[PDB]
RNA sequence: UUUUU
């Protein structure tokens, strides 16, 4: 049987009419450094960037990467376990975080992706209606979220 | 020459933890050093430390438990107003509730949130987180 | 006894040996030519690869290595050294561009995801011991057809 | 002829017959085979060598494609299961397999598998005779049951490959792209049969293409589907119809086993100790050291090449560093450990 | 093509 995946009902051409405040945002592992490195707090750099209440989300795969890092990145590990950061369970064998994040956004058009990886960012860019959050300069920046 | 004994002490602590040493020796001593280490102890970052007099400035031997993610001094000791404190905490700490900025205020050496609660201000000694 | 003299000669030889690498190692230090060091490395890398001195990386180790590269992004042109060369036209030159390209590929390497050696001790003890001549040589005949170290030699 | 026996160890550098040479002459076979049996005593590998030795002594019982489609490869596939890089083991596969065939069914098995029968009967008879001379001279009624043998172990296979080497030390060939990559450019589209090889001890010609030799059509390697091994053993060289020299491959060999075997011959030399990170001349004493060396295998007028570096033991005999023993990587890595301790 | 202990 042939498969033609149905484009999500949350999408009108290129604008997602479903993503709305309070936003749910997936945290990428590299985001934590450029947050710590820039002295930008996770919860509120998001609020300042998006001017809304933001619910950060750490999946098992991104989490699984973090402890593998080791003592050098303990600060990143502890901030990941801040109780304000909710946890997402995963039911796929692989621990590669980039693939897991790309799948979740493919599945449901309700997440913001917080990452600075060029390769991952390009993959998310191809997927329509996925707001992409990044940290540059002094604070966070959101590109595909016109409600801003 | 020796300009800031406190800086040398804190640098010794950082090297000691980084190499995984459980104990480290600090020389020379100074009242500010004992107050700083007492603040660190109260926050739990550092364990027992003992003073050794020699009829000179003295020495410290401090036990270490690996809970110290970084500790440093702020030289020169800038004057800090109550309004300026949050600026310093934002600059020197990865997150405001992760770490403490230690101020020498008119009421003594003490961490920033204690200073806010007492409504006092002064100069800045350093930071620990 | 005399055995101490043998011991002294033993340390003497070792002391000779240590100096020699010291002179050689000391001289090699002063030569810091990029070409000379470049050739020495490439010979060294070949020898390691051919000899398989470096242990194979388990899948977990690759994951740890890939974890660091993603988690830092240390091998892209946003680094201080690379950015300086780009913004000032230093990478138009071929050699520096190569020094950039080797870095990028190194990062990309880390980013990658009827029923029908024990070496032979072929020494003489390993042989099958088979068991079976001068008079034949007598027939073969029937065919027909240190000195001088210290004394005069 | 003289040089060949010296390589085989039959004759010394003074052309005098060695003890091995005397033992070799006791056999009715060529020196190449006699050396094979001379080292076969290990790990009950003797029957396999005797089977192979008789097979190569009599010639191929196999019928080739030119002299003759699905059935042919079906028989070929059955006997190539032991190894995918050895034509020798195919002969071992067929010869040993025939011992399990009931007497009445040998002829049917023989025709079904495109096998030259008269060669096999002579093969069977010689395996008996070689099984007789061995038992008589080492201690004798020999039965057909004594010829029956089970599948070799993987260790036996690796050991057996080194048995073929000792009798064919001088018939090793290397892929040309390794030594001379500029002249021998191998692409993923290049056929295995057209991948050039260079025999050892081959005369240096002004044009190197004249020394290239290619895989014979009859080899399983032509149907291998992947890149052929690094080094290969050949039985003989034949001039193909396209003026291209073809070798009858025997089996593949790894470099380090090759060096161990050539160590006792005149075909192996050693470079100076290597230097660098990892490779360091560990010095036990003024007359002792452990170090890595590059074995240079083959005899500048001929074609020989260098092998992979190997960890070795050195002792200073009369001032010249001589190789006592080869060392594993773990053995060397430990050794540098105790001195640091 | 032959052919051998
Ligand atoms: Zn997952």
């Amino acid at each position: 049987t042939r498969n033609i995946p149905q484009v999500s009902s949350a999408l009108f051409f290129q604008y997602n009419q479903a993503i709305k405040p309070p936003y749910q945002v997936l945290i990428d592992t590299n985001f934590i450094n450029f947050s710590i490195q820039k002295k930008v707090d996770i919860v509120r750099g998001m609020m300042d960037c998006l001017l809304a209440k933001c619910n950060p989300l750490i999946t098992d795969c991104v989490m699984a990467e973090l402890e593998k890092l080791g003592p050098k990145y303990r600060i990143a590990l502890k901030l990941a376990r801040d109780p304000r950061i909710k946890r997402l369970s995963c039911s796929h064998k692989g621990t590669y975080a980039d693939d897991c994040l790309v799948h979740r956004v493919l599945q449901h058009k309700c997440y913001i992706v917080a990452t600075n990886d060029a390769g991952l960012k390009q993959r998310i860019r191809k997927i329509p209606g996925i707001p992409l959050m990044s940290v540059g300069g002094h604070a966070y920046v959101i590109e595909k979220l016109p409600d801003v | 020459t020796r300009s800031s004994v406190l800086a040398d002490a804190l640098n010794a602590i950082n090297n000691a933890e980084k190499t995984g040493k459980r104990q480290v020796l600090i020389r020379p001593s100074s009242k500010v050093i004992i107050k700083f280490l007492q603040v660190m102890q109260k926050h739990g970052y550092i364990g027992e430390f003992e003073y050794i007099d020699d009829h000179r400035s003295g020495k410290i031997v401090v036990q270490l438990n690996g809970r110290l993610n970084k500790c440093g001094v702020i030289s020169p000791r800038f004057n800090v107003k109550i309004g300026d404190i949050e600026k310093w905490t934002a600059n020197l700490l990865p997150a405001r509730q992760f770490g403490y900025v230690i101020l020498t205020t008119s009421a003594g050496i003490m961490d920033h949130e204690e200073a806010r609660r007492k409504h006092v201000s002064g100069k800045i000694l350093g930071f620990v987180y | 006894p005399e055995e101490m003299r043998k011991r002294t000669t033993e340390m003497r030889l070792m002391r000779e040996l240590m100096f020699r690498e010291e002179r050689k190692a000391r001289r090699l230090k002063k030569i810091k030519s990029k070409t000379y060091r470049k050739i020495k490395k490439k010979e060294l890398m070949k020898n390691r690869e051919l000899a398989a001195v470096s242990s194979d990386e388990d899948n977990e180790d690759h994951d740890i290595a890939r974890a660091k590269e993603r988690m830092t992004l240390k091998h892209k042109t946003n680094s201080k050294w690379a950015k300086d060369m780009i913004k000032h036209g230093m990478t138009n030159d071929a050699e520096t561009r190569e020094e950039m390209e080797e870095m990028l590929r190194q990062g990309e390497r880390l980013k990658a995801k009827n029923p029908w050696d024990l070496l032979l001790t072929a020494d003489d003890s390993t042989r099958l011991k088979i068991v079976d001549f001068k008079q034949q040589d007598v027939i073969a005949e029937a065919f027909a057809g240190l000195p001088g170290w210290g004394e005069w030699a | 002829a003289i040089q060949l026996l010296q390589y085989l160890g039959a004759l010394d550098n003074k052309e005098m017959i060695t003890e091995d040479g005397k033992k070799m002459s006791l056999f009715p076979l060529s020196p190449r085979f006699s050396k094979m049996l001379l080292v076969s005593d290990e790990k009950a590998c003797l029957p396999y060598i005797v089977a192979i030795v008789s097979a190569l002594s009599v010639g191929d019982p196999f019928i080739n494609e030119f002299e003759l489609r699905s059935k042919f490869y079906k028989s070929r596939s059955q006997f190539s299961k032991l190894d995918k890089f050895s034509d020798v083991f195919r002969l071992l596969s067929v010869v040993s397999a025939m011992d399990y065939v009931p007497k009445e069914q040998k002829e049917i098995f023989m025709k079904k598998n495109f096998l030259r029968g008269k060669l096999m009967e002579e093969i069977v008879k010689l395996r008996k005779q070689l099984m007789y001379i061995i038992k008589s001279n080492t201690s004798v009624v020999i039965r057909n049951e004594d010829l029956k043998s089970d599948i070799p172990s993987v260790i036996q296979i690796k050991l057996l490959k080194q048995m073929i080497c000792a009798g064919f030390v001088d018939h090793v060939a290397v892929r040309a792209d390794v030594l001379f990559p500029d002249d021998a450019k191998i692409t993923n589209r290049t056929s295995i049969i057209n991948i050039p090889y260079i025999p050892v001890l081959a005369t240096r010609t002004p044009n190197i293409e004249d020394c290239f030799v290619y895989i014979h059509p009859t080899s399983i390697l032509n149907n291998l589907g992947e890149m052929p091994p690094k080094y290969m053993l050949y039985y003989s060289l034949h001039l193909g119809g396209n003026n291209k020299t073809r070798m009858n491959t025997l089996c593949d060999i790894a470099s380090t086993p090759l060096a161990n075997i050539a160590r006792k011959g005149l075909l192996l030399t050693y470079s100076k100790p290597l230097t660098g990170q990892g490779l360091k001349t560990v010095n036990l004493s003024p007359t002792e050291r452990y170090c890595y060396v590059v074995p240079r295998f083959g005899s500048d007028l001929k074609i020989g090449w260098d092998l992979n570096p190997i960890a070795v033991h050195q002792k200073k005999q009369k001032g010249q560093w001589t190789v006592i023993k080869f060392i594993t990587r773990k053995g060397f890595q430990t050794i540098t450990g105790e001195e640091k301790e």
